[PDB]
């Protein structure tokens, strides 16, 4: 891996929702495995890709969100 | 109408002495001209 | 969902007025039944501290300063949570 | 940079700029010939005593006067064009930097591995070492591995800023809420200077821009010695 | 339906819009609401300018389609021609003003 | 109902030598010099809130 | 009540305001001796 | 476009002040504020 | 010259235009006063001059046009596109509203769950009341057409029967509207879905008061006689805004009460 | 007497001649504001001090140059002065209503004033974009007095531009078809649609812009779920059809004094000349988005709007090219108006062709926020809207007055500022290539050559602003009446004299139905 690759869904200079649906796949993916086990399998992908394009900040804040559990978005 | 009319009569302001005329037009266009100066002294001296 | 019907080709006041009373008003009258009868009160929201709601930059120019205009207690929470 | 008494743009260091400064050329050579063809019209118009005040019809050379600037509007566009999708064109870049901007420096963000993150801000005037540009030096410099197609991303962390670093042939606004992309590409090693392109404030001009691009070895090496 | 009872013009309307209400139906117009039309403008078949005055701007549309009116005042007395075309033009007293 | 627009026509028509905005009588002048009155009054009042809301 | 209103009364009642309008000022500075607001005094 | 005689002529000696004047009507307030900068920026 | 021979109105000085200009400063500044030194004094003298205004500027048109006839043709066909122009530049007033809404529905941000109805918004119901405050606003519109006709007939009695129901049905929304608002478990501050909802429909109950107090208006010079058969153009006009009015919820009801909810 | 006629006006004549006093006066206070600004680049360091104070000047200088001088004056002034008299009416369709629109600017001004003395003023740029405009980065009651300025300002402007349209429309000769209006009532009446249509969507932006400092609302809050785009798309579909709304009468005006100083009946190719302002109206209203080439929006619309804003470019070109067909087999009279309009022809030729340069947004990333840009609008503006004010005030002074102003002088007054203007903005063509940003109190030590001879300029022009004040004086001083008005046949507004009483057109116009 060296950086997020070229996304055919988000072609354009606008990149928030890249970022974002990464961050949410990624944690609604995570969930599943923990609720399922099947040996505890990790999509790693989805967190490496949006670490690299999300800046720090909204990753933070969002994490602190899921956290008090007022996160907006539905995982 | 008793408005007066012809030139010189139909402004706002007297047009028959040239001197006062020649003041007001220094006050007039003068303290617009002034006004951007002041207000920026104005706000240098503020705290 | 209509498509249109009953044609009077000659439309004066008194095709107004019949459209008024025969037409207007009575759908007035039946949505003015049907909202009565739909008149179901919601149990008020629960609440959850989003942060994209209850919005407050600037405290309002009136009353404590953090009370909405047309604040309902009983549906609508402060930002910290429901009024009482 | 910039050096005293310049007229064009500054030397292209990435190929989109270079590709730039030709169609500029291209535009201004047509700029050139037109403004110089009306004022020749003119002053040709203003040196007769001959005179032929009647009735004139128009719309025959109303033709002529129509379809010219319409074929030369043509002659612009489409170069224009081209290098507008080569610029938004599919690219597989090695190296995703994010920068944030603030009120009152930019701060970066490499973290396609290690989360690495640092502050730049412009160097005082008063503590700059002898050779040191007066409004440009940033205390941290953005590192970046010359030759090698990075992404960049902006955004804001407060109101708006412009990131820009005209050398490169960039510049992109730095909304809150909004991850902006961009492909830096220098062809060359070196420092080139930028500065924030968005009135965001108090110090506006004094919140610039310092990319210094070295060998990737090099580049590696910053980078771990910057955590 | 059915009824009455609101005013009408002929007999509720008033000031000037009453004298050009009356003075339209007797065919004149005195308040200058229609466009004047032509005469052969010859000098035995000058165009009559009605007028309230001694003289009157007179605007002459030379032909047809054209977008320039030459302009000019008409004065009392003999007639006058644009200065474009000759077409004449005399002045005549203003009767209906009230 | 009435039906007087005939006298009000009148009364307006009248000759008087007065401005529409007064042909009608005695209120006509107390409103317009109320209106006047608050308008320059208010206005000089904003001008004193803005000199004092000029300074720290 | 009613018979006291008129259409000819203004001219009174414009001419009562200035006479009253000058009669209510004399009351704002007799009452303003008594008072003595700083405010008053600052004026 | 043609015009009478000057009503009221403006001789040069009167032009030249008026001149003056007009000049010095915008100069002066501009200078002064200008002058004292410094001392405004400095409290 | 001396008498004027052209079917024109030169209006008599006024000092109207001045009053409301000055009533226009009082306002801003007022509200300026008011939403950051805390004091409405400035902008109370400001919403009563500016009545003052209105009442007195539109006594003297009355005056001109009723009492002295100043209103012919020519004149008034000068106050039918004066009026249409004017509903035009409220038409495009409104459309910053919508390009607001749909910008922000049309692509919902993050901060709000990446979705519309952001999540944590709890729509009203279309079917409920909204459907209840379409349907008077549009039988509103049947009725004060059939009180454009009957005025056109001379049908004294049923104008105002007509011009009353109509009038009656306005206030209805109005209060069936203020109710929604006291109800909606939502306020302008609930980020972008409240802003734009409260603003968009907010101005409009703004103008359907603003069209009742015309009709209102209306009402009182028929009673008093004022318009004839044929010449009553304060109640085209007054029919040309009630019907922009109508238009305006239709574009409401389906894009915000609808569509984005 | 003096309060009925100046204060209570119902007189387009009188009501026109109050806006050009404004206007004149608001013109004083925005060169004051350039001159500061100059001031402050002259010398590489800080006069003033932070880019606060410093971008409050420019500020200030947009919002009065813009909104105070240019529309008071070509629109208010020449636009209620003239019309009536070129159509033949007895005055404007509602001549209380023109009153308030008037009357509205002083209290306008006002506010506008008062920003910037309370709290530290508004820094935000004329384009007054949020976040920085916002209650955080901007707290207080300066934006907001800025806010309620702008909305005042916009209420006299579409109740006037629906006085224009009425009365330009409704109270023609019965005879006469709108085929048969002059250029300068065509512009006027465009720009007065222009003006209805834009007008009310800024105020729809502002206004939502009030509430999200206010009232807690977020539209351009992305906290919210806002966009501080969305207002930039609000501002720029106004802020655009803005600048054609500013040059529009000056194209107008223009035609006029070309073809009077030419000797000519009517200018060359008049339905061209229709065509060509309606034409430029209506793309006007489809290119706001050229404005926000560095924003990040998509490539193809990104490619739609530099398409749409070059095509721009023909309309223009009808004109330019008219206007020269104009000069052809003139008797020429090289009249101070004439030298104006000569000026105009070709500096706004140079500032429209540097705008077409602009309008690709490949190159516009680079030329975007730099003194390019400001080079462009200055050049459109300071010499192009400017110089059509000035042509059209020393061409109709007479009419206006009765006086005449000292040609020579007059002539003096155009050289200083011809060399002015230039030597201010031409440089600054240099200094953006080169990446000087816009709205900087300072700059790196390379761009200080080019940034002085630009402040001297400027210095110039101060020299012209303060000079015609004094010939206004003259003129006025000395009293020489107009005697004679030629080509008056094909130019109405002269027929009744200088200056036309009170009430012109009282008996109407005669005009035949052929
Ligand atoms: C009256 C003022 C005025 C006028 C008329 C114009 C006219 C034009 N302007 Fe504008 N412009 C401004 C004032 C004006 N502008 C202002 C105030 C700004 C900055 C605002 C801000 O952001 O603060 C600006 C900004 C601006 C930008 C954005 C810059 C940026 O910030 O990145 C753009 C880009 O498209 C642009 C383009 C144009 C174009 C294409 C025209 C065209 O109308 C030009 C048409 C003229 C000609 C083309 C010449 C005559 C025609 C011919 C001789 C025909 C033959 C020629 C060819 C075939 C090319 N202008
Ligand atoms: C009408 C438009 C107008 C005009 C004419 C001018 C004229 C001047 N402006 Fe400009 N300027 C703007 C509108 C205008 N400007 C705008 C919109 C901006 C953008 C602000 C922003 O970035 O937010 C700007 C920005 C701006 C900048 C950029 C600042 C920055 O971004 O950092 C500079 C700097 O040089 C500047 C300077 C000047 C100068 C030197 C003049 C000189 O040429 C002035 C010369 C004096 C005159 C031409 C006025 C004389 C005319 C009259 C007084 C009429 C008299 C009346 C009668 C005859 C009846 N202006
Ligand atoms: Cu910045
Ligand atoms: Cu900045
Ligand atoms: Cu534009
Ligand atoms: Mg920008
Ligand atoms: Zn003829």
């Amino acid at each position: 891996y060296q950086t997020a690759p070229f996304d055919s869904r988000f072609p354009n200079q606008n990149q928030t929702r890249n970022c974002w649906q990464n961050y949410l796949d990624f944690h609604r993916c995570e969930k599943a495995m923990t609720a399922k086990g099947g040996d505890v399998s990790v999509c790693e992908w989805y967190r490496r890709v949006y670490k690299s394009l999300c800046p720090i900040s909204w990753v933070s804040t969002w994490d602190d969100r899921r956290a008090e559990g007022t996160f907006p978005g539905k995982i | 109408s008793h408005y007066e009319e012809g030139p010189g009569k139909n402004i706002p302001f007297s047009v028959e002495n040239k001197w006062r005329l020649l003041a007001m037009m220094t006050l007039f266009f003068g303290s617009g001209f002034a006004a951007p100066f002041f207000i920026v002294r104005h706000q240098l001296l503020k705290k | 969902a209509s498509a249109a019907k009953g044609d009077h080709g000659g439309t004066g006041a008194r095709t107004w007025r019949f459209l008024t009373f025969g037409l207007a008003l009575p759908s007035v009258a039946l949505c003015t039944l049907n909202s009565w009868l739909h008149s179901g009160h919601r149990e008020r929201p629960a609440f959850i501290p989003y942060h994209h709601l209850r919005i407050r930059t600037k405290p309002f120019s009136w009353g404590d300063g953090n009370h909405t205009f047309f604040h309902n207690p009983r549906v609508n929470p402060l930002p910290t949570g429901y009024e009482k | 940079m910039a050096y005293p008494m310049q007229l064009g743009f500054q030397d292209a260091t990435s190929p989109i700029m270079e590709e730039l400064l030709h169609f500029h050329d291209h535009t201004l050579m047509i700029v050139f010939l037109i403004s110089s063809l009306v004022l020749y019209i003119i002053s040709l118009m203003l040196t007769t005593k001959l005179t032929h005040t009647s009735t004139m019809d128009a719309q025959e050379v109303e033709t002529i006067w129509t379809i010219l600037p319409a074929i030369i509007l043509i002659l612009i566009a489409l170069p224009s064009l081209r290098i507008l999708y080569m610029m938004d064109e599919i690219n597989n870049p090695s190296l995703t930097v994010k920068t944030m901007g603030h009120q009152w420096y930019w701060s970066y963000e490499y973290t396609d591995y290690e989360d690495l993150s640092f502050d730049s801000y412009m160097i005082p005037t008063s503590e700059l070492k002898p050779g040191e540009l007066r409004l440009l030096e940033v205390d941290n410099r953005v590192v970046l591995p010359m030759e090698m197609t990075i992404r960049m991303l902006v955004s804001s962390e407060d109101v708006l800023h412009s990131w820009a670093v005209p050398s490169l042939g960039l510049k992109t606004d730095a909304i809150p809420g909004r991850l902006n992309q961009t492909t830096l590409m220098s062809s060359r090693p070196g420092l080139y200077y930028g500065q924030c392109s968005e009135i965001c404030g108090s110090n506006h001009s004094f919140m610039p821009i310092v990319l210094e691009l070295v060998p990737l070895k090099y580049f590696e090496k910053w980078s771990a010695s910057m955590l | 339906a059915s009824g009455g009872g609101v005013p009408t013009d002929e007999e509720q309307a008033t000031g000037l819009e009453r004298e050009v209400m009356l003075a339209a139906r007797k065919g004149q117009d005195p308040y200058n609401i229609l466009a004047p039309k032509a005469t052969s403008g010859t000098k035995e078949d000058p165009n009559l300018v009605p007028s309230i005055t001694n003289k009157r701007i007179v605007g002459c549309i030379c032909e047809e389609d054209n977008s320039t009116v030459i302009w000019f005042w008409l004065h009392k007395g003999e007639a006058q021609r644009c200065p474009s075309c000759g077409t004449h033009y005399k002045l005549v007293p203003h009767q209906l003003a009230h | 109902f009435e039906n007087r627009v005939a006298e009000k026509q009148k009364l307006f028509q009248e000759d008087n030598g007065l401005p529409v905005h007064l042909k009608g009588g005695a209120t006509d002048n107390i409103l317009y010099r109320v209106t006047m009155t608050l308008c320059l009054g208010g206005t000089l009042y904003s001008l004193y809130c803005l000199g004092w809301a000029s300074f720290p | 009540l009613t018979r006291f209103l008129g259409p000819r009364y203004r001219q009174l009642a414009r001419n009562w305001v200035p006479t009253a309008s000058l009669w209510g000022a004399v009351g704002a500075v007799g009452l303003v001796w008594a008072t003595d607001w700083r405010l008053i005094l600052d004026w | 476009i043609t015009a009478k005689p000057a009503k009221t002529p403006t001789s040069p000696k009167e032009q030249a002040i008026g001149l003056s004047v007009t000049f010095l009507s915008f100069l002066l307030p501009a200078g002064w504020v200008l002058y004292h900068l410094d001392n405004y920026k400095k409290s | 010259m001396t008498h004027q021979t052209h079917a024109y109105h030169m209006v008599n000085p006024s000092p109207w235009p001045l009053t409301g200009a000055l009533s226009a400063l009082l306002m801003t500044s007022g509200l300026t006063m008011w939403f950051h030194f805390n004091s409405m004094t400035l902008l109370m003298i400001g919403l009563t001059t500016n009545m003052l205004t209105m009442y007195q500027w539109w006594r003297d048109v009355i005056r001109e046009s009723t009492f002295q006839g100043h209103h012919t043709p020519a004149v008034q066909k000068g106050l039918r596109y004066g009026m249409i122009l004017f509903i035009i530049s409220e038409v495009l007033f409104f459309t910053g509203f919508f390009w607001a809404f749909y910008h922000s529905s049309l692509a919902p941000t993050p901060e709000l769950g990446g979705c519309w109805p952001p999540t944590g918004i709890h729509p009203l119901n279309p079917l409920e009341v909204p459907l209840l405050n379409t349907s008077v606003l549009l039988a509103s519109g049947v009725s004060i057409t059939w009180a454009h006709h009957s005025l056109m007939e001379g049908d004294r009695k049923h104008m105002l029967q007509a011009l009353f129901i109509t009038i009656t049905l306005g206030v209805y929304f109005t209060l069936l509207q203020a109710s929604e608002y006291y109800e909606a478990p939502f306020t302008i501050s609930d980020g972008v879905y409240g802003s734009t909802f409260f603003v968009a429909t907010g101005f409009h109950g703004l103008h359907v008061i603003i069209g009742s107090t015309f009709l209102i208006v209306c009402f009182f010079r028929q009673l008093k006689f004022h318009f004839t058969s044929n010449h009553h153009f304060g109640f085209e006009a007054g029919a040309w805004y009630w019907h922009f009015v109508d238009v305006v919820w239709l574009f409401l009801y389906v894009s915000i009460y609808w569509w984005g909810s | 007497m003096f309060i009925n006629r100046w204060l209570f006006s119902t007189n387009h004549k009188d009501i026109g001649t109050l806006y050009l006093l404004f206007g004149a006066w608001a013109g004083m206070v925005g060169t004051a504001l350039s001159l500061l600004i100059r001031a402050e680049l002259g010398q590489p360091g800080t006069l003033l001090g932070d880019d606060q104070i410093y971008n409050v000047v420019v500020t200030a200088h947009a919002f009065v140059m813009i909104f105070f001088m240019v529309m008071p004056i070509m629109i208010g002034g020449f636009g209620n002065w003239l019309v009536p008299l070129m159509i033949g009416a007895p005055d404007m369709a509602f001549p209380r209503m023109n009153n308030m629109s008037f009357w509205l600017l002083p209290p306008s001004f006002l506010l506008l004033l008062a920003s910037s003395m309370v709290e530290a003023g508004a820094g935000t740029g004329w384009t007054v974009y949020p976040p920085l405009a916002g209650n955080l980065a901007h707290a207080g009651a300066s934006v907001d007095l800025t806010i309620f300025s702008l909305h005042l300002a916009g209420v006299s402007s579409i109740l006037g531009a629906i006085n224009f349209i009425t009365t330009i429309i409704n109270m023609k000769p019965p005879a006469m078809s709108q085929y048969q209006t002059p250029l300068f009532v065509w512009s006027v009446m465009i720009t007065a649609v222009l003006l209805l249509l834009s007008l009310p969507v800024l105020a729809a932006g502002i206004t939502m812009l009030l509430t999200d400092r206010n009232l807690n609302t977020t539209f351009f809050d992305p906290a919210g779920g806002g966009d501080p785009i969305l207002y930039q798309h609000l501002f720029w579909f106004f802020g655009h059809p803005e600048v054609y709304i500013l040059i529009l009468p000056g194209f107008g005006m223009i035609s006029h004094i070309v073809t009077y100083y030419s000797g000519k009946k009517e200018p060359f190719g008049y339905m061209g000349m229709v065509w060509a302002m309606m034409s430029i109206g209506f793309l006007g209203f489809i290119v706001w988005a050229h404005h926000m080439f560095t924003v990040g929006m998509d490539v193809d619309t990104r490619a739609y709007f530099t398409s749409a804003t070059m095509i721009i470019a023909i309309p223009t070109g009808v004109k330019v090219f008219s206007w020269l067909a104009t000069l052809h087999g003139g008797n020429i009279k090289w009249s101070p108006a004439m030298m104006w309009a000569l000026g105009f022809i070709f500096l706004f030729t140079v500032g429209g062709l540097t705008g077409i340069v602009l309008a690709n947004s490949s190159l516009d990333i680079v030329l975007h926020d730099t003194y390019y840009v400001v080079a462009h609008f200055h050049y459109v503006l300071s010499m192009g809207a400017v110089f059509a004010i000035m042509g059209g005030f020393v061409h109709w002074f007479p009419l206006f007055s009765g006086y005449t102003l000292n040609d020579t002088w007059a002539k003096i007054h155009f050289a200083i500022m011809f060399v002015g203007v230039n030597m201010t903005f031409f440089p600054q063509h240099f200094l953006g290539l080169s990446g000087m940003p816009r709205r900087y109190s300072d700059y790196p030590d390379a761009y200080t050559m080019w940034n002085t001879i630009s402040s001297m300029g400027s210095f110039i022009s101060l020299t012209a602003v303060m000079l015609m004040v004094f010939i206004i004086w003259e003129a006025f001083a000395s009293k020489r009446e107009v005697l004679t008005v030629d080509l008056t046949t094909t130019n109405l507004e002269w027929l009744n004299g200088c200056p036309p009483p009170y009430h012109t057109f009282e008996e109407p116009t005669y005009v035949n139905l052929k």
